[PDB]
């Protein structure tokens, strides 16, 4: 039963302005309304296709396309570390195996609470300060398998 | 005496999970050079492709075996067995009952719909061989 | 223009093509999957790929791709290069390592484009051990099935769906090697062009559900070039049929009509040619009894009751032939012959042929539409009726775009560059409904109002172009603001199409439609005018001329006619079906003659088994004014002998001779038609629009079958075991076998079906055509039967007042549908389904007024009959309005314009 | 800057106006390819597209387009600052101007140095980077990220 908030909405079409084109503002509204909800529904993309004035089939093409919107339901606090190469030289099969241990599962899957979702990703532009992973938007670097459960203990 | 490769008698055969080979293809009828085989396409509910009807004039056939090696599921055979005789030529013409029998003949263990990537009942996708499970475009993973 | 060298040959070769559309049409074989000829060049597939050198003395130099590379003089390329066949060779294995292992129970098989690629590069070695990626599959409705795995992501389904046919509901899904092509969720794909993604697709990702149901491969047809049935823009179509029933329906390429392209109405509506009700036997009455009679027994028994009558008067059809109406018109004479529609839509019907004869105005061909560039839709429903027209006007409002690129030096099949130029700018398009169209997302404006006010805006238009035309008083400022944003766009275009047709039911918008074209031929424009009608035969039956049908019953009512002959005429979708069934019931002697079970055969005294349109041969005058043959495909006596399906000229003459002489005649086609000529001097192209059954290509007869035809002593042998003769062909120059020629270079215009060696698939018709995209290498099938009359008319001074609703009375606003509204498809099992359901729609005022909503079932009464119907809500509609579906069962067409007296909720 | 009057309308007196916007992206690689950077800024799934046309000519909404990666813009102040002869003599060599040369990976001191063109790799990593942690020795060395 998806509707688009009074806000929302009003944020959708804040950033028409900067565009010749409300297609432009697509990747924007779907990052809106996963900020939100944590992720992007179903519902939400007859949503903001009748919204911006483009076919829903655009707007699912898109939402697919890009990794970090989200069509699948995820956890509270996101972690994504990197498995680029400089990290595969720092040691980031370590990182890696600690995160499965703390939390007991694989990557693209989530925790049993709903807690955490585990996903990896590419490389995230730190790449001379060490093995590195995000927890939402906090970048944490120069990883060390002992340091991994008082790191996660502050996402609640 | 006959040898195993003896071009005689033709039949269908069976899946060794007990289901009729022929998957309606239609190769075999192409294939012959006297246009002896008709038969038609039918779909179960399971979306099985099977013959509703297969249709030999053997009155017409010279036992060639371009049907059989034309078939790509290993349904049609040429059996070891000469003897047949009829008072009317009508009753050369053999349907399906009279052609399909109740074992796999020359090839016990070929099964075609375990290599096919169409899905039908006990084979859903990913489930066929060298198949990888498919994979959902809202999937979190890059 | 220019000059190229390939593999050490020179050729000549057009400088504005492409390398791949140039070498293609040289017969050098280049294998392709992304490029199509009317979708463009995009360079996906990289498929294409030949050698390039910089001159003749270059030794190395570099793969480029031919559907993207310009064909300009100088150019030194090598198809046959080492390097460039390896690397061909490699793009087949790279797509044949996800490939499911489906070819015997894929739909494709056969007929396949991946699978003549395959073995045109010579790819039979499999290298790849590792596991292939899998797709699940959606639901896409009752015509289209989906099997995602035989995707090889070449995008020529998204291209033709979003770009081409502008349908919203397909898209590309994913990343990297998951991508996924369809619709977001499951459901039914909403275009009314969406059959064409059969033949669009080179795999079989996208396949025919009506031919899947009764499917066989391709080499197993037998196929006859022949015209489309369900409607009248005539459409060029290769049906295929085996075992006795029709299959499938194909395309057959027309570069000056259809081309690649056919709508959903042609392609799906084809069911009712195998339905089991049918009558396959003359069937004569003897008070509560049936007696089956054969030909002679019919020929003879009829000719003895029409000997005694007094009068006999003729009832034609516009969904009959031109051979057909004529033989019915030469066995009642010409002053009893009637046309078998109503009086007002045979009034609009003769006013839309004088336009195209006597207006002064070329009447564009249907690919002709597409280089115009201002189009004005004047009251017909055109995606509805016409439909083709309405893709072919779609591709017009994109010149736009065209024009800008060409100024810029991008070429013409660079479309994804032509697209970026663009940027939604657009040809001017206004249409007018009675309600929103199909047309609406790329329209500049909209005019929802009634016909009465669309022929009025049409009249100001007309004024405000030229003083002389009749002006329109009365005109509000809001709705003169927007005349003059149209009269600014037509008047500045320099080639404008005015579109309208009688489908509106208003004589008043044909008249508004060619004073529009007329003040744009005195301001110096090259405007051309197109009009719709509304079956396949319509302009053909409109030339022949007779009365109305309400004239012929009232000459059975009155007593003077003693017998009717009706031809494939089913009388209530024209007439009211109350005085139908009674006038009927006066005669001593009915007869109807067609191939369809219709109602008023249960009291007729003589059926006679005609023949469909798949089982007869004849002439049909499409809305432009061409004049097509359509051949027949099988014969129906080959495998059940107890059927005596003729055609309805064949009865109709055979008839006339027993009449005379008491000896039957089984005439041939070239004779009825040399009687035509003679006859009707309107109708004399139809000698020139196909050969005569002497026509051969070096003593051969055209064929019907593909040259590897199977199962000859096998088909009929569950009847008897002893083969039959071949069924003999008279009336045609095509042979009922696979003993004949199909060459590619044959000189010939109809060409039944596309084969060539390597090319298996609808590619096929590269072979067929002069240069690729283009017309058919010695010209295509059919002939203009009118040429552009020298002077014009003068204006129509008779301008509508303005439209005021009524207490008690209700207008009937007609609503069209594709998959409805026509009479021989809306009888076919899979449009049951895709027809919606009856209703009735209504403005949201008189709905309150009413005192209904959505839903509410609602009584009304139309001629002392009662119909109920549920409520549907048009907040566009305007008050005073009703919207009925046309062409349904138990709306006619005729209730256009008619009126409700009537109207009450339901108890 | 849009209080200082250097962004917006009329900057500096001057009849220019510039209006300056920053839009996050949604994490693909390819859409640091320009005509793919071009058509994710339009909204659209990030395809490149095929040149010619180049972008120059058309690009953005089929209007001319420049793209320019972060520190090839962040040269142009000091050149228009201190002049077209400062920079060409920065370094004796065929290519102009400082870079941005750095040595990541088990080193002693990964990071970042600013260094002009013609510096050798040997001087990064042993100067600079401070040469391999102790107890590894050298194998393997990508010069420019990872498609080298
Ligand atoms: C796959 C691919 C990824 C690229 N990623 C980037 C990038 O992240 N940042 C960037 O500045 N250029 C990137 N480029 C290069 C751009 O396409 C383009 O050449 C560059 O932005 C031009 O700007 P410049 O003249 O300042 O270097 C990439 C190119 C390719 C082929
Ligand atoms: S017998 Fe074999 S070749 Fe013939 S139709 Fe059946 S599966 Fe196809
Ligand atoms: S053995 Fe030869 S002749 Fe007999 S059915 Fe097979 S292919 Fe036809
Ligand atoms: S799409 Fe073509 S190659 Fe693929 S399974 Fe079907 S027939 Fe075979
Ligand atoms: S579905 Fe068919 S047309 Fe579309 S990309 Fe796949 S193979 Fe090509
Ligand atoms: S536009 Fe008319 S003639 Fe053409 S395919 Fe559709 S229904 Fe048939
Ligand atoms: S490779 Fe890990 S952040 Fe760059
Ligand atoms: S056909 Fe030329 S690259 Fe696809
Ligand atoms: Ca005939």
């Amino acid at each position: 039963a998806f509707e688009l908030s009074a806000a929302e909405r009003e944020a959708i079409e804040h950033e028409m302005h900067h565009y010749e084109d409300p297609r432009a503002a697509s990747i924007e509204a779907l990052k809106i309304v996963q900020k939100q909800r944590g992720w992007v529904p179903d519902g939400a993309i007859h949503a903001i296709a009748d919204v911006l004035g483009i076919p829903a089939s655009d707007v699912e093409g898109v939402a697919t396309f890009y990794s970090q919107i989200f069509r699948q339901p995820v956890g509270r606090h996101v972690i994504r570390y990197c498995d680029s190469v400089v990290c595969h030289i720092n040691g980031y099969q370590g990182i890696q195996a600690a995160l499965e241990k703390k939390l007991n599962i694989k990557p693209g899957q989530t925790t049993f609470d709903g807690r955490f979702t585990l996903l990896p990703t590419c490389c995230l532009g730190n790449c001379d300060k060490g093995p590195n992973m995000m927890i939402d938007e906090d970048t944490h670097a120069h990883l060390t398998p002992e340091a991994i459960p008082e790191l996660l203990e502050r996402y609640k | 005496y006959l040898p195993p490769r003896y071009r005689g008698r033709i039949v269908l055969t069976r899946d060794p999970d007990g289901e009729e080979r022929c998957v309606a293809c239609n190769l075999c009828a192409v294939a012959c050079p006297v246009g002896c085989i008709s038969l038609q396409k039918a779909e179960t509910k399971d979306g099985r492709w099977y013959p509703e009807f297969f249709r030999i004039n053997f009155s017409r056939c010279i036992f060639c075996g371009l049907c059989e090696e034309a078939c790509p599921t290993t349904a049609i055979q040429l059996t070891p067995d000469f003897e047949m005789g009829e008072y009317k030529r009508q009753d050369l013409v053999y349907e399906k009952e009279d052609l399909l029998i109740s074992g796999p003949g020359k090839y016990p263990e070929y099964n075609f719909y375990r290599m096919a990537g169409m899905a039908i009942d006990g084979k859903d996708k990913g489930e066929a061989e060298n198949e990888a499970k498919p994979i959902d475009v809202k999937s979190l993973l890059p | 223009m220019a000059t190229i060298h390939v593999d050490g040959k020179e050729y000549e070769v057009n400088g504005a093509d492409n390398l791949l559309e140039a070498c293609l049409s040289l017969g050098l074989d280049i294998p392709y999957f992304c490029w199509h000829p009317a979708l463009g060049s995009v360079g996906a597939c990289r498929q294409c790929a030949v050698k390039q050198y910089q001159n003749a003395e270059d030794t190395r130099g570099r793969l480029v791709m031919s559907c993207m590379t310009p064909a300009s003089d100088g150019t030194f390329i090598s198809i046959d290069d080492e390097e460039a066949k390896q690397f061909r060779e490699s793009v087949v294995e790279w797509l044949m390592t996800n490939h499911p292992h489906d070819c015997p129970v894929c739909e494709e098989g056969g007929n396949c484009h991946l699978q003549d690629m395959t073995v045109m590069t010579g790819h039979s070695f499999r290298r790849y051990r590792f596991t292939k990626r899998t797709h699940r599959n959606q639901d896409l409705g009752p015509f289209i099935s989906h099997e995602m795995n035989r995707c090889i992501a070449c995008y020529r389904c998204v291209r033709y769906y979003k770009d081409y046919a502008d349908g919203t509901d397909l898209g590309v899904y994913g990343a990297h090697d998951n991508v996924y092509f369809g619709r977001p969720e499951d459901g039914t794909l909403e275009s009314e062009f969406s059959g064409n993604l059969v033949e669009i697709c080179p795999t079989g990702v996208f396949t025919d559900k009506t031919h899947s149901e009764r499917y066989n491969r391709k080499w197993d047809m037998q196929f006859a070039p022949s015209i489309c049935q369900q409607c009248s823009i005539g459409c060029n179509i290769s049906p295929g049929e085996r075992y006795g029933e029709l299959r499938r329906i194909e395309n057959r390429y027309n570069g000056t009509v259809n081309h690649y392209f056919l709508c959903d109405r042609g392609r799906f509506g084809y069911g009712y040619v195998n339905l089991k009700d049918r009558p396959r036997q003359p069937v004569q009455r003897r008070g509560d009894d049936f007696i089956t009679l054969n030909a002679e027994q019919a020929m003879q028994g009829a000719a003895d009751i029409l000997r005694q009558s007094k009068k006999v008067i003729g009832i034609g059809s516009p969904r009959a032939s031109v051979e057909s109406n004529f033989a019915l018109r030469e066995l009642v004479g010409e002053e009893n012959f009637y046309t078998g529609i109503a009086h007002g839509e045979q009034e609009r019907l003769q006013l839309a042929l004088k336009v195209l004869r006597e207006g002064g105005i070329y009447t564009p061909a249907l690919r002709e539409i597409e280089s115009y560039d201002a189009v004005l839709v004047l009251g017909e429903d055109v995606t509805q009726t016409g439909a083709r027209v309405a893709l072919a006007v779609r591709q017009a409002v994109k010149g736009k775009a065209r024009e800008m690129a060409a100024a810029q030096k991008v070429a013409d099949w660079q479309i994804a560059a032509i697209l970026n130029i663009g940027q939604r700018a657009k040809h001017p398009l206004f249409v007018t409904n009675v309600d929103d169209t199909r047309l609406d997302d790329i329209a500049a404006w909209t005019y929802r109002a009634p016909v009465e006010d669309q022929a009025r805006l049409g009249f100001a238009i007309a004024h405000a172009l030229d003083n002389s035309a009749p002006a329109v008083d009365g005109i509000e400022p809001e709705l003169q603001s927007k005349i003059d944003v149209i009269v600014q766009a037509l008047a500045g275009a320099k080639k404008p199409l005015i579109i309208s047709g009688t489908n509106a039911g208003s004589l008043e918008v044909i008249q508004a439609a060619a004073n529009v074209a007329k003040a744009l031929k005195g301001r110096g424009a090259d405007v051309g005018i197109t009009m719709i009608a509304r079956s396949v035969n319509s302009m053909g039956l409109g030339i022949m001329g007779g009365g109305s049908l309400e004239e012929a019953l009232t000459e059975l009512e009155t007593g003077r006619a003693d017998a009717v002959v009706v031809l494939e005429n089913d009388l209530h979708r024209h007439a009211s079906a109350i005085r139908v069934n009674a006038a009927l019931a006066k005669a001593p002697l009915v007869m109807v003659v067609d191939h369809q079970r219709t109602a008023i055969m249960e009291n007729a005294h003589l059926v006679l088994s005609a023949a469909s349109f798949a089982e007869s041969d004849g002439t049909v005058i499409n809305n432009e004014g061409r004049a097509q043959r359509f051949f027949q495909v099988y014969d129906p006596a080959y495998y059940d002998s107890k059927t005596v399906m003729l055609e309805s000229w064949r009865w109709l003459h055979s008839l006339h001779s027993t009449l005379l002489s008491r000896e039957v005649d089984w005439t041939q086609l070239d004779h009825v038609i040399d009687a035509v000529v003679a006859k009707i001097p309107e109708l004399a192209g139809i000698k020139d629009a196909a050969p005569d059954a002497t026509f051969r290509i070096r003593g051969q007869k055209l064929a019907r079958e593909p040259h590897r035809y199977s199962g000859r002593t096998a088909m009929r042998a569950n009847i008897s075991v002893h083969e039959p003769r071949q069924p003999q062909d008279i009336d045609t120059m095509f042979t009922f076998s696979m003993e004949g020629n199909n060459q590619p270079t044959a000189h010939r215009s109809q060409v039944p079906f596309a084969w060539a060696p390597g090319w298996n698939s609808p590619q096929a018709w590269n072979k067929f055509q002069d240069e690729v995209g283009g017309k058919l290498r010695f010209g295509d099938p059919g002939v203009r039967l009118f040429e552009t009359s020298e002077n014009g008319l003068d204006y129509f001074t008779s301008v509508p007042a303005r439209f005021q609703p009524q207490d008690g009375k209700w207008r009937i606003a007609p609503y069209y549908h594709l998959f409805g509204s026509d009479e021989l498809s809306q009888r076919a099992p899979v449009f049951q389904s895709r027809m919606p359901q009856p209703y009735i729609k209504l403005n949201p005022a008189d709905a309150a007024k009413l005192g209904v909503n959505a839903g509410t079932r609602v009584s009304f009464s139309y001629d002392g009959n009662t119909v109920t119907l549920p409520v549907e809500i048009a907040e566009g509609l305007t008050a005073g309005q009703v919207g009925l579906p046309m062409g349904m069962s138990g709306i006619a067409p005729v209730l256009a314009g008619a009126h409700l007296e009537d109207l009450k909720e339901a108890q | 800057a849009t209080e200082a009057g250097l962004l917006g309308k009329n900057i500096m007196g001057t009849g220019f106006d510039f209006e300056l916007f920053v839009h996050t992206g949604a994490g693909r690689y390819i859409c640091g390819e320009e005509t793919a950077l071009i058509n994710s800024l339009e909204g659209r799934r990030a395809n490149p597209r095929s040149k010619p046309p180049f972008p120059a000519t058309s690009g953005a909404w089929g209007k001319p387009t420049c793209v320019n990666n972060v520190e090839t813009l962040c040269n142009v102040p000091a050149i228009l600052a201190n002049g077209v002869e400062w920079y060409q003599n920065i370094s004796k060599s065929k290519d102009a101007g400082t870079k941005l040369m750095g040595f990541s990976g088990r080193v002693k001191n990964p990071g970042l140095w600013e260094l002009p063109f013609g510096t050798t790799a040997r001087e990064i990593l042993e100067d600079y980077a401070g040469g391999m942690r102790d107890g590894l020795k050298f194998k393997a060395w990508q010069p420019g990220g990872a498609g080298t």
